[PDB]
RNA sequence: ACAGGACUCCGGGGUCAGCAGCCUCUAGCGCGGGAGCGAACGCGGCUCAGGGAAGUCGGCAAGCCGGCUCCGUAACCUCGG
RNA sequence: CAACGAGGAUCCCACUGUCCCGAGCCGCGCCUCCGCGAGCCUCCAGCCUCGGGAACGGGCGAGGGCCGGCCAGCGGGGCAAG
RNA sequence: GGCGCGGCGCCCCUGUACGGCGAGGGCGCGUUCGCCCGGGGGGCGCGCCGCAGGCGCG
């Protein structure tokens, strides 16, 4: 089934899950769950949040194709 | 007689009770659970058990205790000092 | 002959986030800065219940003291295009914006402004095709 | 004086009294009407509420705003292991309503049915149907009592029991229920059909069909003793009320000098016998089929049981039916399902593209354990 | 007979501006009794999406503000604020 | 009339469960049990509708209802008590 | 309705355990950092098993 990619973490989002948010510079953000949305709004750094795709890429655990 | 070895989960026994009473209700739960382990009518605890149960105040009791139960005559219960309770269960000797 | 009303078609019920007494941003370029919402059109009420509106609804406003003198002191029709209360679309998507916002618009369907700033919602764009035309982004 | 502003009353007085249900389970009050000439069918079945999920479906309405678009819908999964037909009852329409003729039982009866006859099974000494099995060993007797039913009874029902050793449930005795045989050409054809069913199993797929509509009957969730604000939905009084704002302020005028039955008061809330109607069937299938919940859209294999299991229910290992929407009761109550007496007239057909199988224990993001392990490899 | 009323001595440590609040050494340890359950309702508390006084006679109640350092401070005035 | 006020008033900002519209949680009562154990009040009694009547009856005329014994709540009556 | 107690596995929640070894502004000390390590801890849901489980009245 077609999915989405969480914009804060890197996970995939299944149909009927999460919530979107429309920024005022005409940009859409798709969140996996409330935890991810709270992290984003509080402005915590994705690199420093250790369970994220960005953090794993910057620690070398994931690959940058 | 017989010697039993058994762990009791204490956070599970103080569930649904006010936390200002956790250690006394843990004492009463341990006696009831030992009676329905060893099939006796009277259970003499040991101050080693009492010290272990109270070791963190009246509110925040330890999760797990390990008991040695010597059945005789009553049941006499003492504290067995173990680590991490990994894959331990009921042991019976005698 | 042709004297048709404003709202084009049917719209499904969504969550209503703005009750009477709310203040919202002016999204067009008429000169107004804040709009005070005093009534909702098509509203049948109930005892003690405040009238409430969602995106796509026509509301009645008054222009606040930070807006132009010539627009003030009058009751004006408007349409809400941006909402912070999160709502569910029929396809299963939940969505919300960062601010609350509307444009000044008559029930015939013509804007009193020439531009709209920021995104608008599919609800407003589908009921009002002039909004759908002059909008710069639709979510 | 008159009430100055107009406002309706709170709550529906046609659901009185608000007492706990005394019926044991949901009991089917009425059956769908018999149509002389219709093909034969059964009308009712009994399942156990298992869970909820959501599906994606392509809508083919007409004139609607969802005409050529996709919608996400809630669905409820009910688990229905096959039932066993054990007896036949006939009734007659008399100046005093429906009166029964006789009940003919099967020659050999199963353990769950025997168990429903007793309170504690291991202790009670077993003398149910002790003479009946001996007498009815030869089938001639059943032939003649069937002859009596054929001769004169006006409606036919079969008496069938569920089978709980095929569920995660805790009980061991069956739930016993009558399913009425409707349709056919005459009475005697219905009696012949009931004889052919006697002692066999019956699947829900041979009662209900996909896209049709049903009625669900069960007993609601219980909440115990509750006040008026929650039990009736009356307004809460102001903050500076001296002794509590969770009340009705006035419970009657001076005259008449009694409290009326239309005034809201406190008491038992929940655990009532209810009926929701016009539920559309999304599917009937089986859990032994590992392809049951797999659409042409997705290539991995999926089945009914979610990753982690059905929360607070258990594992479904047999047949299931899946309806649009919701239904009364918590997980694990027995639900009666019957045909819809007055169905809704414009319901677009069923066309499923995806079913959610991800974990409901928490916020599970993996459709299957295999791809969870691939994602968490090493 | 009793959460009331009833003058005065002596006055350690830590945080701190401190005889404030909070924790404590020395000394002392009653308070008409216990157990179980975890309904309504009440009494003392806590948190709540979106809106923000539309509530009410009335912003009653609650909440916002608050230490220290630097910046920057109007009308009016009995020239002291 | 500056300064001052637990003094009476109108308005704005900020703030909020005051409210739209309510929901969940904690402790202690309540509840059940072992021990202890009172006050107020009381013509006699305690189900209604109409009539007549000291012009608004529990008892009176005529109708309609109803085994008996209790609990948790509740505030319409007892023209409830003081 | 011979319950349960106690384990094991899955699945979720939080967010990478103690320790060990090797970067760190600086002057043997050093807040903090990287690796072992989506780790450690926890469970009131799901699945399968040591101690056990069917009481006196009437
Ligand atoms: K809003
Ligand atoms: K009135
Ligand atoms: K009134
Ligand atoms: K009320
Ligand atoms: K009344
Ligand atoms: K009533
Ligand atoms: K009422
Ligand atoms: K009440
Ligand atoms: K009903
Ligand atoms: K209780
Ligand atoms: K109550
Ligand atoms: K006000
Ligand atoms: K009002
Ligand atoms: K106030
Ligand atoms: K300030
Ligand atoms: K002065
Ligand atoms: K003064
Ligand atoms: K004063
Ligand atoms: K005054
Ligand atoms: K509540
Ligand atoms: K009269
Ligand atoms: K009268
Ligand atoms: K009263
Ligand atoms: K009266
Ligand atoms: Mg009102
Ligand atoms: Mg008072
Ligand atoms: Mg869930
Ligand atoms: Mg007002
Ligand atoms: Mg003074
Ligand atoms: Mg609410
Ligand atoms: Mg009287
Ligand atoms: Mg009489
Ligand atoms: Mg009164
Ligand atoms: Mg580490």
């Amino acid at each position: 089934v077609t999915t989405n990619q969480c914009s804060y973490s890197g996970r995939k989002i299944l149909p009927g899950y999460g919530k979107r948010m429309s920024r005022h510079d005409k940009v859409l953000l798709i969140f996996l769950n409330r935890k991810a949305s709270v992290h984003y709004l509080n402005k915590w750094n994705p690199r420093k949040i250790r369970w994220t795709l960005a953090s794993r890429r910057a620690r070398g655990k994931e690959v940058i194709v | 007689g017989i010697v039993y070895e058994h762990t009791i989960r204490l956070n599970k026994a103080v569930r649904g009770k006010p936390s200002k009473k956790a250690a006394p209700i843990a004492i009463r739960a341990i006696r009831a659970q030992v009676e329905k382990l060893a099939k006796v009518e009277d259970v003499r605890l040991d101050p080693s058990v009492n010290v272990f149960v109270w070791s963190r105040g009246i509110r925040h009791v330890p999760r797990r205790i390990r008991l040695e139960v010597r059945l005789e005559g009553f049941a006499y219960v003492i504290n067995k000092d173990v680590e991490n309770f990994k894959h331990l269960t009921t042991e019976k000797k005698g | 002959k042709r004297g048709r009303s404003g709202g084009i078609g049917n719209k499904f019920r969504i969550s209503c986030g703005l009750p009477v007494g709310a203040v919202i941003n002016c999204a067009d370029n008429s000169g107004a800065k804040s709009l005070n919402m005093i009534a909702v059109k098509n509203w049948k009420g109930h005892l003690n219940r405040f009238p409430k509106a969602s995106v796509g609804d026509m509301v009645l406003i008054t222009v606040g003291r930070d807006g132009k003198p010539e627009l003030r002191r009058k009751v004006t029709p408007a349409v809400v295009v941006r909402q912070r209360k999160v709502w569910r679309r029929k396809d299963g998507v939940w969505i919300y914006f960062q601010d609350n916002a509307g444009v000044i618009i008559n029930p015939k369907g013509e804007l009193k402004g020439s531009s709209i700033t920021g995104p608008v919602a599919k609800e407003a764009a589908d009921r009002w095709p002039k909004i759908s035309t002059t909008a710069e982004c639709v979510h | 004086s008159h009430r100055k502003f107009s406002c309706c009353r709170k709550g529906n007085l046609g659901y009185l009294p608000r007492k706990r249900c005394t019926r044991g389970r949901g009991r089917c009050k009425t059956f769908p009407p018999d149509v002389q000439g219709a093909p034969i069918h059964l009308t009712a079945f009994l399942g156990y509420k298992a869970g909820c999920t959501h599906v994606m479906r392509f809508i083919d309405h007409r004139g609607s705003n969802l005409h050529n678009r996709q919608a996400i819908d809630q669905a409820t999964i009910i688990d229905a292991p096959p039932m066993i037909c054990t007896a036949i009852i006939g009734y007659a329409k008399t100046p005093k309503g429906l009166r029964a003729v006789t009940t003919v039982w099967a020659a050999h009866i199963a353990e769950p049915a025997m168990r429903r006859f007793y309170r504690n099974y291991f202790h009670a000494e077993k003398t149910a149907f002790s003479t009946y099995m001996k007498k009815a060993a030869d089938g001639t007797y059943i032939k003649e009592q069937l002859g009596r039913l054929k001769q004169h009874a006006d409606v036919i029902r079969i008496v069938a029991h569920t089978q709980p050793a095929l569920t995660p449930l805790k009980q061991k005795k069956a739930d016993i229920m009558e399913i009425q045989v409707n349709g056919g050409a005459n009475v005697a054809e219905k009696v012949d059909y009931a004889y052919a069913l006697m002692e066999k199993p019956i699947s829900i797929k041979d009662v209900f069909s996909v896209g049709a509509q049903i009625d669900t009957i069960s007993i609601t969730r219980g909440r115990g003793f509750e006040g008026v604000v929650t039990r009736w939905g009356v307004t809460r009084l102001p903050r500076k009320t001296r002794r509590g704002n969770r009340k009705v302020a006035c419970i009657g005028a001076w005259h008449p000098a009694n409290v009326q039955y239309t005034v809201a008061r406190a008491g038992q809330m929940g655990y009532f016998h209810r009926t929701d109607t016009n539920k559309q069937v999304f599917m009937i299938d089986t859990a032994e089929n590992p392809r049951c919940c797999t659409t042409e859209f997705d290539l991995t294999d999926k089945s009914i049981n979610p990753v982690g299991g059905f929360v607070n229910y258990g594992r479904v290992q047999g047949d299931f039916i899946m309806i649009k929407g919701t239904c009364p009761g918590p997980k694990r109550r027995p639900v009666v399902m019957r045909n819809a007496l007055l169905p809704h007239r414009n319901c677009p057909p069923v066309q499923l593209q995806w079913i959610s199988t991800a974990s409901k224990f928490g916020h599970g993001i993996f459709e299957t354990v295999e791809e969870r392990r691939q994602f968490y490899a090493k």
